[PDB]
């Protein structure tokens, strides 16, 4: 599928194309983008043992430091693009007077006549 | 070869390959193949039993050609021919063929008259 | 004039332009609007979505950058 793509896509195009699709397309690009978070999750943890290893001794620390930056770039429109997908769910389970007041039977005229 | 052809703008698929798309029975004959301006292919197939011409594909004018199409099953024995004109350039090299789209239902109406009425042929009545 | 052809360049990142664009190619390709190729921009789609795009788009060749 389009959506889910392990590229940061915009999110008004994303917030707009979910609306036409099928319910099974939707769990498709949302196992899709899951599969993709934890892509970067697992890099993120192989990203994070070599700053602890070489944080405990500076070339070669900044070029892992934008890495794991970037990669939270990408991460923040992972969690935004599942965001839209839980909006786009949950807009789916929705689509006796004895006085003479009311009739003046004083009169002969108002019983029915 | 060349897969469309141009209908005055739109890309319609080739019918001269779809004309002559193999089957059993019909057999062509080329003649004059070694010169491009005289050149003739004859499509034959078989027609009450015996074996006869069905299309004539060959060059009029400079750059018209021709698809000559026949009807052999008609009121009089007299076999109808049908003009399909196709506008060859060959500068566009991509779409060199573009189909004659001038009178063209005027003569697709001419054959189908000569089928069909005997009267003398005459679109001009009002159909109210 | 009369026989010319020109190409749609889509952009991959942009999901709705994917989602009305490309079925639009296949509606004017069905009716034979002089459309000789497309060109998808700003990355390069997997196997399973290039291989819709070559088969069910009567196009000639597809533009990737």
């Amino acid at each position: 599928s389009a959506g889910g793509i392990r590229r940061p896509i915009q999110i008004e195009e994303f917030k707009t194309a979910i609306s036409g699709m099928s319910d099974m397309e939707l769990a498709q690009i949302k196992t899709e983008i899951e599969n993709s978070i934890n892509h970067l999750q697992r890099s993120n943890a192989r990203l994070g043992k070599y700053i602890a290893k070489l944080e405990g001794a500076s070339g070669d620390l900044a070029l892992y430091k934008d890495s794991v930056r970037e990669n939270e770039i990408v991460l923040n429109n992972y969690n935004e693009r599942v965001d839209a997908l839980e909006q786009e769910t949950v807009y789916r389970k929705t689509g006796v007077d004895m006085d003479n007041s009311n009739v003046d039977v004083v009169t002969p005229n108002s019983i029915f006549i | 070869l060349c897969s469309f052809i141009t209908q005055d703008k739109m890309f319609v698929s080739n019918p001269i390959r779809k004309v002559f798309k193999p089957s059993q029975g019909m057999v062509v004959e080329i003649s004059n193949g070694n010169t491009s301006s005289k050149t003739v292919v004859t499509l034959s197939e078989p027609v009450q039993g015996e074996l006869k011409p069905t299309v004539i594909l060959k060059l009029l004018k400079e750059n018209i050609i021709q698809m000559e199409m026949i009807e052999n099953r008609t009121m009089d024995g007299k076999p109808v021919s049908l003009p399909l004109l196709y506008n060859f350039n060959p500068d566009n090299g991509f779409a060199p063929i573009s189909e004659v789209m001038e009178d063209r239902n005027q003569r697709i109406k001419e054959m189908y008259w000569k089928l069909w009425i005997d009267e003398p042929f005459n679109l001009d009545f009002d159909p109210r | 004039e009369k026989g010319s052809t020109f190409g749609i360049n889509l952009i991959y990142v942009n999901p709705f332009m994917l989602q009305w664009g490309i079925p639009l190619i296949k509606e004017l390709r069905s009716k034979g609007y002089p459309i000789q190729f497309l060109t998808i921009g700003a990355g390069v789609p997997s196997l399973e979505v290039a291989s819709e795009y070559i088969e069910t788009l009567g196009l000639k060749y597809l533009g990737l950058k």
